[PDB]
């Protein structure tokens, strides 16, 4: 699927907190989540406090992926809205992150490939003596 | 206005719930799969906000629990006054409350 | 009494009854045979 | 006289310990009226002390230079009553308990949910099983010979 | 960063993905179980290491398996 | 001057050498080739 | 022909990495697909550390007990 | 547009979104008198070179420290005085 192309949409009504983007946004990547709220309502944002998300499109810039996905799961489970967040490096190159196929990762969409997948039971891994003095570990054959 | 607002016989007095242990919740009112069941039984024993998710039943539980605590404090006071009655030197202390 | 014998069958009630009886037994033995350090009865 | 220990009926330090404790009790006995109840309890404790020391005298206890009954647990018959005659009396009683609680666990092993009899003890079944462990040593012996003592996995 | 390798004992219950707070895991189609799906792990670089995936894996020992490894700022749970 | 030698070396090993080692190892800690 | 044990056959486990290693279990169901790697669903009397009483096992990670 | 109503993600102006503001950095010109400034710029230039300042501070601080400790009489610090008392015998004669 094509990504959703993060626009300059508005943000929630928040009075400011001490949970924002300190330096991991200035020099490293920071994150941004966008959700379409059917109505204006209050929600507990993951950086501490309580914001009021607006009707229609909302946009909230967060410091790490766990904040974004925690807020997204609370949105999808409590307000039942469809979230999708990105990762914006300090030079640009906004990376589409969460669904990665349009459908949520709990659904087995075709096309996504098997990466990080061993075709063996967990106790058939060789011992560390087999992979000693080799850059590989006991779980990468 | 502030009415009385009570109800009659919400819970049946019986030893049926004395028999089955850990009756007060969903994951403990099945029986011990392990020995963690007993520690989670005693741990969640007075966690009334976990048993029933309404303030009515919670409030009744803590009210009667406060009554049990008051019964215990009165029993402890009875014990102290009684041990001061029959198992004490209170008269000898009154006679000389500096060397007794 | 039904379901009271099941409660009294429970591990702590049964343990306190057993250990109260047992402790009274040991206590009365130590009253009867105080200060014991040998078994001289053979 | 083993291990360089005089017997306690002959040890002067043992009698000195007796006299010291008796004087320590009598010095607490003077503060009370001779007919009063604390005084009678102290006198009962005094006779208890005296007959305790007499009994440690007559039962072959050995006293060291410190003057305290030492236990000779090696195996000398003169002192079996210090360790072995109690010790067997332990291993009996202890082996009663384990032979009971094991047997109970085998009797409630074939239930549907056998864990609700661990926390709620079947008093009839437990009372039937408790006296099975009276003569437990022959049951454990035979179960060792019959192989029923060790599970075969 | 970390190394979230999964094994073929997975039954396709979709509980590790539903526990994952960083979208490391995602169910893919597969033919090795009754549910006909298995839980891949593309976004291992986003793994914090919380092992909620394997505190929700209902196998005899485990199918999803987190091996802690080189810790980056994404894997050290750092908002700064 | 041999009772004065402790006064030379105890600072030079205990104050000066630790400053030298701490500075040098802090530079080695933060170096990037 | 139905492969593996039966839907009530007693079985023991030869899987080294399992909680119920050298412990007997009851075969709930065997998936007859010859593409599932672990078809033998076993039910055990006692839970593992994850409070789970069942897991799918392979055919060679299992042994039909003679009791 | 960072200056829109509740828009804080202008992607080309990523310094305002990341928080790259100089919260107190004043670009106001030199406040000192230029002659005082020239004096300090000429008299402190020898300390500007950092590889020659680290070496200088090391070999000057260590020198001053090993010197002022050496020529410290027995009035500043008492360790260089001595016992100044008859030494008392230890337990058990001296052992
Ligand atoms: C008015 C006083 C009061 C009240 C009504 C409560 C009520 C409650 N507390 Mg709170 N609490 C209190 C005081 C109080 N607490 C104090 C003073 C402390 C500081 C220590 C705490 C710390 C505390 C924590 C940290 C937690 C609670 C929790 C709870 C809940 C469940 C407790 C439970 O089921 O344990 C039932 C009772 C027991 C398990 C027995 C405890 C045994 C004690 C600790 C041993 C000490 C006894 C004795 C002094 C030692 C000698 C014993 C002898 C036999 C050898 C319940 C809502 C829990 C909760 O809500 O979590 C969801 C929880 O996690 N309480
Ligand atoms: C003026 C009347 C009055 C008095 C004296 C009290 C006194 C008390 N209340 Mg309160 N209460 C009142 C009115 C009153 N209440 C009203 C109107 C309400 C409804 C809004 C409540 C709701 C309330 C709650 C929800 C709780 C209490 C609790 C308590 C007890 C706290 C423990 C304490 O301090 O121990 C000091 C101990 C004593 C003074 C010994 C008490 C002995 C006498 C017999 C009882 C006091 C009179 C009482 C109201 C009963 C009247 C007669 C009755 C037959 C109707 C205390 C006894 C708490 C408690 O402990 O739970 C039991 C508790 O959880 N009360
Ligand atoms: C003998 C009379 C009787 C009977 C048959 C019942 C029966 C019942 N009660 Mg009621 N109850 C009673 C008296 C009685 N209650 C009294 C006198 C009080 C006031 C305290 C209550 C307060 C009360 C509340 C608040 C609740 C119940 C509940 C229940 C049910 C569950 C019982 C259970 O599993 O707990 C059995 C528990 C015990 C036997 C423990 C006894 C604890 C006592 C009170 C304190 C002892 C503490 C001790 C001194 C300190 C520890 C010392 C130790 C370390 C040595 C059951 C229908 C529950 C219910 O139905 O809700 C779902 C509930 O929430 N009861
Ligand atoms: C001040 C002490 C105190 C008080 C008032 C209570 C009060 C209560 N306990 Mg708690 N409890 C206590 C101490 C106390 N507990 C301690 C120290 C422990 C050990 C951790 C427990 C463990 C415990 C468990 C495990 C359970 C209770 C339960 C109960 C309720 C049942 C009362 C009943 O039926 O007894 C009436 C009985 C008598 C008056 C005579 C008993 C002899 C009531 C809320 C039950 C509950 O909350 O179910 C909802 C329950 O299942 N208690
Ligand atoms: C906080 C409450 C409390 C506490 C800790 C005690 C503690 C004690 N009491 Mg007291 N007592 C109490 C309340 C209390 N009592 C009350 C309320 C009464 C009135 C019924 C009594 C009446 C009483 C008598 C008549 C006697 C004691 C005795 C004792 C002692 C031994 C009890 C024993 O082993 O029982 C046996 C164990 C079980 C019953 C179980 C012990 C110091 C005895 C004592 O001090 O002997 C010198 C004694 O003779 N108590
Ligand atoms: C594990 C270490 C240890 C050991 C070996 C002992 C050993 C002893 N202690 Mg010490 N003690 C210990 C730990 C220990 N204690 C601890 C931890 C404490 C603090 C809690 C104490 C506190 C303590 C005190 C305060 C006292 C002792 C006393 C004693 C003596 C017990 C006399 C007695 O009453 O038994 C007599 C025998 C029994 C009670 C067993 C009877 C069992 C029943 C009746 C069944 C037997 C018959 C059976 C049916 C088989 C018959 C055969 C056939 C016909 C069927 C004994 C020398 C007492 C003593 O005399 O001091 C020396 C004493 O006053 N101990
Ligand atoms: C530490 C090893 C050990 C073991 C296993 C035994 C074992 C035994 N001794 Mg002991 N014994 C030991 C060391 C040991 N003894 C030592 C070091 C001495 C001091 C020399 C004794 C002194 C001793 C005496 C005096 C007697 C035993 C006796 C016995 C037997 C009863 C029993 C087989 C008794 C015996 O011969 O029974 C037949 C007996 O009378 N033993
Ligand atoms: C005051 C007296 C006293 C007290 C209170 C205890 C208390 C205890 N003893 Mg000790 N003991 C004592 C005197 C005492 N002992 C004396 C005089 C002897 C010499 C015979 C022993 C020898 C002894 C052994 C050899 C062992 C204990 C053990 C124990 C514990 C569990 C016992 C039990 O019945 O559990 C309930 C009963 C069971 C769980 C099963 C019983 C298993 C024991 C080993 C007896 C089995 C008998 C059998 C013939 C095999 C003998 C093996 C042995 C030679 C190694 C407990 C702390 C056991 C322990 O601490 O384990 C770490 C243990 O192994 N005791
Ligand atoms: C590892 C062995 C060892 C240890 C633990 C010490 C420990 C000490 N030395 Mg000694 N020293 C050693 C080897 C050692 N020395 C050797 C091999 C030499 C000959 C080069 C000396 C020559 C020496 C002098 C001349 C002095 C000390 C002094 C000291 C003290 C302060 C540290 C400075 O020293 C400087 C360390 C070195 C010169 C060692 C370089 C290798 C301290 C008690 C000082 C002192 O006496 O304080 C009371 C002092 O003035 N050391
Ligand atoms: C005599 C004596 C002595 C010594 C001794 C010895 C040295 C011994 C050894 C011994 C040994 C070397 C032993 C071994 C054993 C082993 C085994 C292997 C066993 C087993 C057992 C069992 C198994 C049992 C069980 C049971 C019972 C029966 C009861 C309870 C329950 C139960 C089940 C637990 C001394 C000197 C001290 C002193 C003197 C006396
Ligand atoms: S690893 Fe866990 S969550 Fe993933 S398919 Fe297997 S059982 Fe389901």
């Amino acid at each position: 699927t094509p990504p959703q192309l993060d626009p300059n949409t508005p943000s929630p009504i928040f009075a400011g907190s001490t949970g924002g983007l300190l330096r991991k946004a200035q020099v490293e990547e920071f994150y941004v989540i966008t959700w379409n709220s059917p109505k204006e309502q209050i929600f507990e944002m993951p950086t501490g406090g309580a914001a009021i998300m607006r009707e229609g499109p909302n946009l909230l810039k967060l410091a790490r992926k766990e904040q974004c996905l925690a807020l997204g799961t609370r949105l999808r489970s409590k307000y039942k809205i469809t979230y999708q967040f990105y990762r914006v490096f300090p030079n640009g190159e906004v990376q589409y992150l969460h669904p990665k196929d349009g459908v949520y990762p709990e659904k087995a969409n075709p096309g996504r490939e098997g990466v990080g997948l061993n075709m063996r039971s967990i106790g058939k891994n060789v011992s560390p003596i087999e992979v000693k003095f080799t850059g590989k570990q006991s779980y990468d054959l | 206005e502030v009415k009385i607002l009570v109800d009659r016989d919400p819970i049946k007095t019986s030893f049926e719930e004395w028999a089955k242990p850990g009756h007060f919740s969903r994951t403990i009112a099945k029986g011990p799969d392990t020995t963690t069941w007993i520690w989670n039984l005693h741990a969640d024993a007075h966690d009334f906000d976990s048993h029933t998710s309404d303030l009515e039943e919670i409030s009744r539980k803590v009210f009667s629990a406060h009554f049990g605590q008051l019964s215990i404090i009165f029993l402890w006071l009875s014990g102290m006054y009684f041990h001061g009655a029959r198992f004490s030197n209170y008269e000898a202390w009154l006679s000389d409350p500096t060397h007794i | 009494m039904r379901d009271l014998k099941t409660y009294l069958s429970v591990a702590p009630v049964l343990s306190t009854l057993w250990f109260g009886s047992l402790a009274g037994l040991l206590i009365e033995i130590n009253r009867l045979f105080p200060d014991a350090l040998t078994f001289p009865f053979f | 006289d083993i291990s360089g220990l005089t017997p306690c009926k002959d040890s002067k330090q043992f009698a000195k310990r007796e006299k010291q404790q008796i004087k320590k009790l009598e010095s607490s006995l003077k503060l009370y009226a001779p007919e009063s109840a604390p005084a009678l309890a102290l006198n009962a404790q005094i006779e208890k002390t005296k007959r305790r020391f007499d009994n440690y005298g007559k039962y072959g206890l050995l006293c060291g230079s410190d003057g305290l009954p030492h236990l000779i647990v090696n195996g000398d018959q003169r002192h079996w009553g210090e360790f072995i005659t109690p010790g067997i009396l332990f291993l009996y009683i202890a082996g009663w308990i384990g032979w009971v609680g094991r047997s109970y666990l085998i009797a409630i092993s074939g239930e549907k949910k056998p864990a609700m009899k661990e926390i709620i003890i079947d008093v009839p079944l437990a009372s039937r099983i408790i006296f099975r462990g009276f003569i437990w040593p022959v049951a454990a012996y035979r179960e060792f010979l019959n192989g029923d003592l060790i599970a075969k996995d | 960063s970390h190394s979230v390798k999964i094994y073929d004992t997975c039954i396709g219950c979709t509980q590790c993905v539903r526990a994952c707070p960083t979208d490391v895991l995602e169910m893919i189609p597969w033919d090795g179980c009754k549910a006909k799906q298995i839980a891949s792990a593309p976004r291992t670089e986003d793994c914090v290491g919380c092992k909620r995936c394997e505190s929700a894996c209902p196998t005899d020992f485990l199918s999803v398996r987190v091996y802690l490894w080189h810790e980056t700022t994404r894997s050290m749970g750092l908002a700064y | 001057t041999f009772n004065n030698l402790p006064s030379i070396f105890v600072p030079l090993v205990g104050l000066v050498f630790p400053a030298i080692a701490m500075a040098s190892l802090f530079l080695h800690i933060q170096k990037n080739k | 022909p139905p492969i593996g044990p039966k839907r009530g056959s007693k079985v023991k486990i030869l899987r080294r990495e399992s909680y119920w290693f050298k412990n007997v279990g009851s075969v709930v169901a065997v998936d007859q697909d010859p593409k599932t790697r672990y078809p033998v669903v076993v039910r055990f009397a006692k839970v593992n550390y994850a409070n789970i009483s069942t897991n799918n096992y392979a055919l060679d990670e299992v042994e039909e007990v003679a009791a | 547009k960072y200056g829109d109503k509740s828009v804080y993600f202008d992607l080309e102006d990523l310094g305002n979104t990341t928080g790259q503001w100089d919260v107190y950095g004043s670009d106001a010109p030199s406040p000192y008198n230029p002659l005082q400034s020239k004096f300090f710029e000429t008299f402190a230039a020898p300390f500007t070179k950092r590889g020659l300042l680290l070496k200088f501070l090391i070999l000057g601080g260590g020198s001053l420290l090993t010197y002022v400790s050496a020529n410290s009489t027995g009035d500043v610090l008492p360790i260089k005085r001595g016992p100044q008392e008859p030494p008392k015998l230890g337990p058990r004669g001296k052992l």
